[PDB]
């Protein structure tokens, strides 16, 4: 498909790549009893490598010559062969967790800078207001749109200090 | 008392210690800090230098054309260039013992010589050299030419021929002078150099002195360029079975586009080369007439860039007096000379692989990696440099009055949006870099190879189909066979470079998979964090909040003492020198990824580097581990071989760098103490005070001892690589 | 031959990790460079780009650099 | 020998004369300030450039600079 | 009562909570659904 | 106040000698000479390194440097409370007096003292080293 | 022809390597500590 | 002031210095040289001839020990006759030897004696 590459449920090497590991992990279990830990841990771990491979197979990853899969970052390509989920999705997901981290971060330093001392408060996490913010930092994207379309998100170039060049 | 040297320096002849030497030293070539110096003198003087400088390489490449022509073998690498090594020069050592005598002996010589690895050979039989006799003559003509140079230095600081100061200042004559004859004759001249000695040369023809002007470059005989029948000079030229050297298969043009590659050779085109120069000479020699000189055509510098303001006011001033602060700053124009050299020595290296120009060159891969490594390695200490000069120019030369509201003095206005900015990309650079090496090496490390990060670069291999390659399938522009893009090239250029490009065999568009994307993004933070360094020295020269009056204390001091919390490396050469690290770690991490690549493309197995290079294990031990084994057995208590200098130069390299890393852990005041001790030592010391030292014996000061560190850090790292990469690359060819 | 010659490299590598550390004892109150090292303190930076660079004079520092050659020797 | 420079906005304080270890800088009768006091370096040629008085120094930014010269036995503190 | 929670309110105390919190969290996620590697 | 003259026939402090004294620079270059008066015998730290016992009355002493002889003289100072002097002696026999310059120490202003190396302006009024350009020598802008 | 014979390098690398430096470094070093009248 | 011990105040270390040439203080400087350089060379004649490359080769030992001791003396006549020009350029009683002629003839004792030390150090082991 894309790239040259080709679907991972029809790459030999894919097949061959599985078959190896199971073989190593039979291989390591043929030394024990059969109904002993160390023979449940290793049926365990065959039975999550065969399910992560049939897993990776049903996602429709793309593998290529090495039988590995290969993801796509191109939105119109992944959109276009539904691999949006490999890098897109994701992408969004930690934009929302990375920016609601930031807003909540954001909001407890303006509202500790108002008090009598900001750096105990600092040093001092308070509790419960971290947690009120923690929890009204869910809709972070909505405020964020609404705090720079109002200008109160910049501060001005007047009183940021700067270098005598 | 006051000791004569240095004469340029009454403040460090005065210096009792032995400081003067190493600073006098050091300070030789800093015309602008010398005493009494005016700007006239200044000019004069480096215009002596750079005569010098030409005399010497001049003289170096004579003295390598010597060696070639007499302890060399052009004669007999010229008859089979494939299986023959070329030899650099003999080896005339007394601490040799006889195996050591017998290893170096190899090449066809008489005795012990020395492999090349710069490529000279296959670069003079491409222009035409074929016998000793002919890097004789030419050794002698750049001797002759290296004398000539150094006596124009000599004569021009003599009195009646010093040029003035208003001389130097002619940006508009010396811009088009450079354009049109240093550029475009030189250019037309090679044009003609080809097209009468190369071009026939490489058809079994001998054209030199004696009868070139008795032998036609082309049947027609100058008749169709007269009558601009040019298309008559591309007509019969060399086919797939034409052998270089030989009339077999040879045609009758001189001025071709065929593209691609030589059946044989793996090169490009006589021809084609040919005609690449005479059509940038002509483009260069047009544009030499650009400027306006003494005939009331032409143009004014100064007055195009005081034009070339946007209306709306978003660069400000835009680049009113910009003329000026060019003009009468040497470090801005050797900043830009520099930074545009270090680009163009880059897009050298990067060209001269992938697209060999040199007959035979291709086969030969130590030469390829000695010369790619060389060059960008050469690209980044000028890069270095070429930054360095834009903080002496901040520094020395900048005038905020004069550049008042254009785009030099809006650059400082906002250069903590710029610092911090490339901090930002370096940051996301290095963490997603390292978390996605990192995260393969624990997927590679449990067993599980499949659950690796892999990107596939798609934009890069979307590009290269758009050159032509039809590997992944896109089919867009060349790739496809319906294009108008295609279509139009298809009877001129496009059938030789399609059938280059898409042969797995050279080095003309290497297929890429996720390896290559995750070094280009090593790549990428190396020249992002190097780029950091660098423009915050530049920026913050003139001062910062921890330092607002940097600007009074010169570009280079040691420091602002360890008040104000401390100011260690405050300077802007400290700058520079933590950027120099940077830049050898990223020319290290191309110059890896660039051995690893061609090391398993001509061993033939690519699928190794592209199943090895996603994980940083597979690094250290597929390429460094397993690449070095020969190199660590040139001698050994079994005996030695001709790849042992490249084992005691490894060792050498190491423990050069190990030295550099005493010079940059430790500082001058223990060594100081120390020194004081051992002053005490030798004055109560009998038979032996009555020997005295001439200068007080000092501590190096913190600013030497860190050139000192890095000099010995570089050495060391350039030694070691240097080494490596030859030993392995010849030991596996 | 071997043995002789790593036991003189580590009695060479010891014996720089003792000049180390005796030398961050004895001079840690005073030296010719630096004759009111005391009033400093024991664990300072420097004492400026005085008197050509004064550079890591503390006992400090000294320790700090044995600890490398010890590093290097064991 | 190391340049060294008083300033202005020396407020008096006398706190870089104290804490020259050379005897370097005093204080000079003044009128541009409180303390009527203000710094002076009469003594630059026993200056061996340990900045001492900038650590000492006060005002924002320095009153006292001192910027190293040339190099000799008594700026480079050499007891031999 | 008061000062051991001011105590437990500090930096590294509640930087040690909540990257437990979390490292529990992304621990027993990849516990229940092994091996995610796309969406 | 009176310049005082230096007294070579002066007590010097009980000491055993040490390693740390004197060397080649004290007869050809110059040397520097301390000299205190004491209220009692009492054990002071040498600048040189060890334990001395500076006598009732006259104390002399001989330093390699300046620094030795004002590090003695703010040791003297703040723990014993007493007021040492000293001067720059030369292999020809001058003697300089240098400390306490005008008879009265520097970090309190005494009248006389004509100011040196000061500026009648702030750091950020100094002007751009391009202004300085193609001296003499290296000069910084501080420097006029 | 500009061949040079055979025992040049038997002349020439001890020259280079020991009495010309000998003999700069020696020029050198008296030039460095010579005093200014 | 300084540090007095038995080792810098013995009377016998100090006769023992004072016997030797360099503290003679009232011959000729080029006859301190001579004797200076005629012991110096019997012993440097001894590690080129017993661990040179060429010590395990008969009736060529010697003569290549020899040569590179004479050769290890002419550099050390040259260090001694550059310290003498680089070190007096201006400028009890004074030594004679301190001074530029008396180090330039001390130089070229220390040649002719050297290179007489390492001749007779030749001739000594045939
Ligand atoms: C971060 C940089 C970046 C880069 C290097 C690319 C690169 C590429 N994108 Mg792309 N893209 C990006 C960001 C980027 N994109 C972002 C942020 C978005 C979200 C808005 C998109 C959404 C997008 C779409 C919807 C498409 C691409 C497509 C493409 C590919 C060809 C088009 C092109 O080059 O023009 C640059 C891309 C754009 C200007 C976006 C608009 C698409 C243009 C108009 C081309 C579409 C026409 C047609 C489909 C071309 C293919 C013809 C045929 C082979 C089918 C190319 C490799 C095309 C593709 O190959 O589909 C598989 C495609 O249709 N991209
Ligand atoms: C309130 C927290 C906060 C916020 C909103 C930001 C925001 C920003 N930082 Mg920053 N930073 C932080 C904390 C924060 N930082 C801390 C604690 C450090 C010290 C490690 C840094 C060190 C740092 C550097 C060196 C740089 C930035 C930069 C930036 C900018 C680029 C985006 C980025 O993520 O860079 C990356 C930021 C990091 C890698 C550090 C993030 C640290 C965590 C995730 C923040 C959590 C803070 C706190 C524990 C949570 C609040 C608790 C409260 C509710 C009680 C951006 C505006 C860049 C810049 O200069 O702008 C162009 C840059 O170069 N930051
Ligand atoms: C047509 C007239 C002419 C010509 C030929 C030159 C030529 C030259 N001038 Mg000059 N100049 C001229 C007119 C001219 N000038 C006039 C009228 C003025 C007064 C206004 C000046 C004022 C002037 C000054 C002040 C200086 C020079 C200097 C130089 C030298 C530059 C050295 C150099 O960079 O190497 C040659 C550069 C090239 C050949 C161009 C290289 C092209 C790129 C960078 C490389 C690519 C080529 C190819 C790929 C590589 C080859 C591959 C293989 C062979 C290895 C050069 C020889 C400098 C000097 O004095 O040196 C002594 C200098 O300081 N000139
Ligand atoms: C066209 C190229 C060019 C030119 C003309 C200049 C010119 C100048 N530079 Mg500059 N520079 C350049 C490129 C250039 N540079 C490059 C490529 C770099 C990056 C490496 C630098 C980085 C740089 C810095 C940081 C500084 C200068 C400075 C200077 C100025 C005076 C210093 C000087 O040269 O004294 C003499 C130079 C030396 C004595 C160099 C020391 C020897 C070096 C370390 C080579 C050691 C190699 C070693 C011996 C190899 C042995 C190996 C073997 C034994 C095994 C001068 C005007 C200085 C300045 O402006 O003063 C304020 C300044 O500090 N340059
Ligand atoms: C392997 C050695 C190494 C490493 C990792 C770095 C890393 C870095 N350098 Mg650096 N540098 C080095 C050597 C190194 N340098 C040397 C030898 C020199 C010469 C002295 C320099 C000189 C230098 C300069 C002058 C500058 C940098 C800058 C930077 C930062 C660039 C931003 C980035 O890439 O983000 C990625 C971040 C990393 C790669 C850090 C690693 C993150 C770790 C592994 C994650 C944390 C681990 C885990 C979660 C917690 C473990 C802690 C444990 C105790 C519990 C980065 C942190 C530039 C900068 O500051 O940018 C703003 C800067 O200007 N470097
Ligand atoms: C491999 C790198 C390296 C090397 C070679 C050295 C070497 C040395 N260190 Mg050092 N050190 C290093 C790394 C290194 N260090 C680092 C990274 C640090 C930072 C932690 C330190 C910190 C440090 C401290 C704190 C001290 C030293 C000291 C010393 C000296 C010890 C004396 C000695 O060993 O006698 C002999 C010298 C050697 C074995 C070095 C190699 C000499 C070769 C084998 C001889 C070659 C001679 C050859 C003929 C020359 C001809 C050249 C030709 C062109 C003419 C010595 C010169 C100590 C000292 O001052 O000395 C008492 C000291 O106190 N080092
Ligand atoms: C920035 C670099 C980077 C990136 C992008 C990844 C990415 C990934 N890693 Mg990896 N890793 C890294 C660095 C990185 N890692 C490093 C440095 C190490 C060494 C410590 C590891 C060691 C490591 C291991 C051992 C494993 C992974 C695994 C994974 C995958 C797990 C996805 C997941 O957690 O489920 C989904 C997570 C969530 C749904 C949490 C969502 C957050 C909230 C609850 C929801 C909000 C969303 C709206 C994922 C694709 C696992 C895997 O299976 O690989 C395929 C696994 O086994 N990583
Ligand atoms: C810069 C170019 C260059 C270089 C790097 C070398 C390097 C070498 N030459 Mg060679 N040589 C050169 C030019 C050069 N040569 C030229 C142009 C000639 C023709 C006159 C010769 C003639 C020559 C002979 C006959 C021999 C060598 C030999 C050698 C090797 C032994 C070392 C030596 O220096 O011998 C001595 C080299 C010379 C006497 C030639 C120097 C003559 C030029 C004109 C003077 C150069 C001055 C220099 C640039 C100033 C800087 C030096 C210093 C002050 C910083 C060595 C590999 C010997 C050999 O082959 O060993 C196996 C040997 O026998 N060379
Ligand atoms: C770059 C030039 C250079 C040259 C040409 C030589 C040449 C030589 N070296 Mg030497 N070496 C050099 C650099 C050089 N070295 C450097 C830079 C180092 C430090 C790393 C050394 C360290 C070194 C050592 C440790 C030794 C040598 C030895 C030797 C000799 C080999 C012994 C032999 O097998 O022959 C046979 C030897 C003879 C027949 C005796 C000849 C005696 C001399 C050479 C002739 C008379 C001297 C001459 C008249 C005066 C010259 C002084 C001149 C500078 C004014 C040989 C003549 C070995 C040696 O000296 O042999 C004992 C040896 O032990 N070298
Ligand atoms: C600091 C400083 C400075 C600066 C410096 C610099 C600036 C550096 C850099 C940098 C660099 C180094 C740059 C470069 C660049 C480049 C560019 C900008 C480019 C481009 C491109 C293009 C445009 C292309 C296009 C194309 C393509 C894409 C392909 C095909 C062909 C074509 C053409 C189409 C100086 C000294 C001045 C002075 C002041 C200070
Ligand atoms: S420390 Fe600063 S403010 Fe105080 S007296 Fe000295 S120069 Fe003036
Ligand atoms: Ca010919």
């Amino acid at each position: 498909d894309i790239a040259g590459l080709t679907p991972c449920s029809e790459s030999k090497a894919y097949a061959k790549l599985e078959k190896k590991e199971l073989k190593t992990l039979e291989k390591r279990l043929k030394q024990y009893e059969a109904d002993s830990a160390p023979a449940v841990a290793l049926k365990a771990t065959m039975e999550r490598t065969k399910a992560r491979f049939a897993n990776y197979a049903k996602a429709g990853l793309l593998c290529g010559n090495d039988g590995l899969p290969h993801l796509i970052a191109d939105p119109g390509l992944a959109l276009k062969y539904g691999h949006a989920g490999e890098v897109f999705i994701p992408t969004f997901g930690f934009l929302y967790v990375a920016g609601y981290i930031g807003y909540v971060g954001r909001q407890y330093l303006i509202a500790v800078k108002g008090e009598a001392k900001p750096t105990d408060k600092e040093i001092i996490i308070d509790v419960p207001l971290a947690t009120k913010l923690a929890w009204q930092g869910a809709g972070w994207p909505l405020a964020a749109v609404q705090e720079l379309q109002r200008g109160t998100l910049l501060e001005k170039e007047e009183n940021i200090t700067v270098s005598p060049r | 008392a006051t000791k004569l040297f240095p004469k340029f320096s009454q403040g460090l002849a005065q210096d009792p210690t032995t400081r003067r030497i190493w600073y006098g030293l050091a300070m030789a070539h800093d015309f602008e800090s010398h005493d009494g110096m005016t700007e006239e003198n200044l000019y004069q003087k480096i215009f002596a230098s750079h005569f010098g400088q030409l005399s010497i390489i001049f003289l170096w490449t004579s003295g390598n054309l010597f060696h070639v022509a007499w302890q060399g073998n052009f004669e007999q690498w010229v008859t089979d260039p494939v299986h023959i090594r070329p030899i650099a020069h003999a080896i005339w050592d007394p601490h040799f013992g006889q195996p050591a005598v017998e290893a170096f002996t190899r090449g066809g010589a008489s005795g012990p010589v020395n492999i090349s690895t710069s490529g000279v050979y296959q670069w003079w039989y491409t222009i035409g050299m074929r016998t000793n006799q002919d890097l004789y003559v030419g050794s002698v003509f750049l001797a002759l030419v290296s004398a000539i140079f150094l006596f124009a230095g000599w004569l021009h600081l003599q009195p009646n021929f010093q040029p003035s100061l208003s001389w130097f200042k002619d940006a508009e004559s010396r811009l088009n002078h450079h354009l049109s004859g240093l550029f475009g004759v030189s250019s037309l001249a090679w044009t003609g150099h080809l097209v009468h000695v190369a071009i026939p040369e490489s058809r079994g023809q001998h054209v030199g002195w004696d009868n070139f002007l008795s032998v036609l470059p082309h049947p027609q005989g100058l008749t169709p360029f007269f009558t601009g029948n040019w298309a008559a000079y591309a007509q019969s030229p060399d086919t797939a079975s034409h052998v270089f050297g030989t009339a077999q298969g040879s045609g009758q043009a001189i001025l071709t586009f065929l593209g691609g590659f030589h059946p044989q050779t793996q090169s490009l085109w006589l021809t084609d080369m040919a005609h690449h120069h005479l059509a940038i000479a002509v483009i260069f020699i047009v544009a030499g007439h650009m400027y306006r000189t003494n005939f009331g055509i032409g143009h004014r510098m100064q007055a195009i860039l005081e034009a070339h303001t946007p209306p709306s006011g978003s660069l400000g001033a835009g680049h009113k007096g910009l003329f000026d602060t060019v003009n009468n700053s040497l470090h801005f124009q050797l900043g830009l000379a520099l930074a545009s050299v270090g680009t163009i020595t880059s897009l050298v290296a990067q060209h001269m692989y992938s697209l060999p120009p040199y007959a035979f060159q291709a086969i030969d891969f130590t030469t390829q990696a000695a010369l790619y490594t060389h060059h960008q390695y050469i690209a980044g200490f000028i890069m270095c440099g070429a930054f360095a000069h834009g903080a002496i120019f901040f520094i020395r030369d900048y005038d905020p009055e004069q550049n008042k509201g254009n785009v030099l003095a809006r650059m400082l206005d906002h250069k903590e949006a710029l610092i911090s900015h490339l901090s930002w990309v370096s940051l996301f650079l290095g963490f997603h870099t390292l978390g996605l090496y990192v995260h393969n090496d624990v997927m590679q490390a449990f067993g599980t190879p499949e659950k690796q990060i892999l990107i596939e670069p798609v934009f890069a291999q979307w590009i290269q189909a758009a050159h032509g390659k039809a590997l992944y399938g896109f089919d867009f522009l060349l790739s496809s066979k319906t294009s108008a893009a295609f279509a139009n090239g298809q009877s001129l250029w496009l059938p030789g470079w399609l059938d280059a490009i898409n042969n797995n065999q050279n080095s003309l568009f290497l297929t890429i998979g996720p390896g290559d994307f995750l070094v280009h993004h090593a790549i990428a933070l190396g020249l992002h964090t190097t780029t950091l360094i660098l423009v915050k020295g530049a920026l913050d020269a003139r001062g910062s909040k921890l330092m607002p009056d940097k600007k009074d204390f010169g570009y280079s001091f040691p420091c602002d003492g360890p008040g104000r919390g401390g100011t260690c490396d405050i300077s802007a050469y400290d700058a520079f020198y933590l950027a120099v690290f940077w830049m050898l770690n990223t020319i290290g991490w191309v110059t890896f990824y660039w051995h690893w690549k061609h090391l398993t493309l001509w061993q033939g197995n690519v699928a190794q580097f592209d199943e090895s290079s996603t994980y940083l294990m597979g690094w250290l031990r597929d390429y460094l581990w397993l690449n070095s084994s020969q190199l660590i057995n040139g001698y050994n208590p079994f005996g030695m071989n001709s790849l042992s200098v490249w084992a005691w130069t490894f060792l050498f390299g190491h423990l050069i760098y190990a030295t550099g890393f005493m010079f940059l852990i430790s500082w001058r005041g223990y060594w100081q103490e120390l020194i004081e001790t051992l002053v005490w030592a030798h004055e109560k010391t009998p038979l032996a005070n009555l020997v005295y030292w001439k200068d007080k014996p000092v501590a190096l000061s913190i600013v030497q001892a860190r050139l000192v560190g890095l000099a010995h850090f570089s050495v060391g790292y350039i030694f070691t690589y240097a080494a490596f990469l030859i030993a392995s690359t010849s030991g596996r060819f | 031959t071997s043995d002789f010659m790593v036991h003189h490299i580590h009695a060479f590598t010891i014996h720089v990790t003792v000049l180390i550390l005796l030398k961050g004892v004895l001079f840690a109150r005073s030296s010719r460079l630096i004759p009111d090292k005391a009033n400093l303190g024991f664990r300072f930076p420097c004492d400026g780009p005085g008197r050509g660079g004064t550079c890591q004079v503390s006992a400090w520092d000294h320790v700090f650099l044995g600890l490398f050659w010890m590093y290097n020797s064991l | 020998a190391h340049i060294v420079k008083i300033y202005d906005t020396c407020i008096g304080c006398t706190q870089c004369v104290r804490a020259c270890p050379l005897d370097v800088l005093e204080m000079v009768p003044w009128d541009g300030c409180k303390a009527s006091q203000m710094a002076s370096a009469p003594r630059t040629e026993d200056c061996v450039g340990c900045k001492r008085c900038e650590t000492a120094c006060p005002t924002d930014f320095l009153s006292v600079r001192v910027y190293l010269g040339s190099e000799s036995t008594r700026s480079m503190g050499l007891s031999y | 009562m008061k000062d051991f929670t001011t105590y437990l309110s500090t930096a590294p105390v509640i930087a040690t909570i909540w990257f437990t919190f979390t490292a529990g969290l992304l621990i027993e996620i990849n516990r229940y659904f092994p091996d995610p590697l796309v969406f | 106040w009176t310049v005082p003259t230096l007294n070579p026939d002066t007590p010097s402090p009980i000491f055993g000698g040490s390693t740390g004294g004197l060397l080649r620079k004290a007869q050809t270059e110059e040397f520097y000479v301390i000299t205190w008066e004491a209220k009692k015998e009492q054990i002071f730290e040498m600048p040189t390194g060890g334990a001395a016992i500076m006598r009732q009355g006259p104390n002399l002493l001989k330093f390699g440097k300046k620094e030795q002889c004002l590090a003695l003289t703010t040791q003297l100072r703040n723990k014993f409370k007493l007021t040492p002097c000293f001067y720059r002696v030369f292999p020809d026999g001058k003697v300089q007096y240098l400390h306490p310059a005008d008879g009265v120490y520097p970090e309190k202003v005494n009248a006389g003292r004509v100011g040196a190396n000061q500026n009648m302006r702030r750091i950020g009024q100094n002007v751009n080293p391009i202004k300085v350009k193609f001296s003499g020598r290296m000069m910084s802008p501080a420097e006029i | 022809p500009f061949v040079p014979p055979s025992w040049a390098p038997s002349v020439f690398v001890p020259l280079t390597g020991l009495v010309l430096p000998a003999i700069a470094m020696a020029t050198l070093f008296v030039y460095i500590e010579k005093e200014a009248p | 002031g300084m540090l007095e011990t038995p080792v810098t105040s013995a009377p016998i270390v100090a006769t023992y210095l004072s016997n030797l040439p360099a503290y003679r203080t009232g011959v000729a400087p080029v006859l301190r040289g001579v004797e200076i350089g005629l012991a110096h060379g019997f012993l440097l004649a001894g590690p080129f001839i017993k661990l040179g490359p060429l010590r395990n080769v008969p009736e060529t030992a010697e003569i290549a020990g020899s040569l590179s001791a004479a050769g290890l003396v002419l550099i050390l006549a040259l260090c001694l006759s550059i310290y003498g020009s680089a070190q007096f350029q201006s400028t009890v009683a004074r030594d004679p030897l301190f001074s530029a002629d008396g180090w330039s003839e001390f130089a070229a004792g220390f040649l002719v004696g050297g290179e007489a030390g390492v001749a007779w150090a030749y001739v000594c082991t045939q």
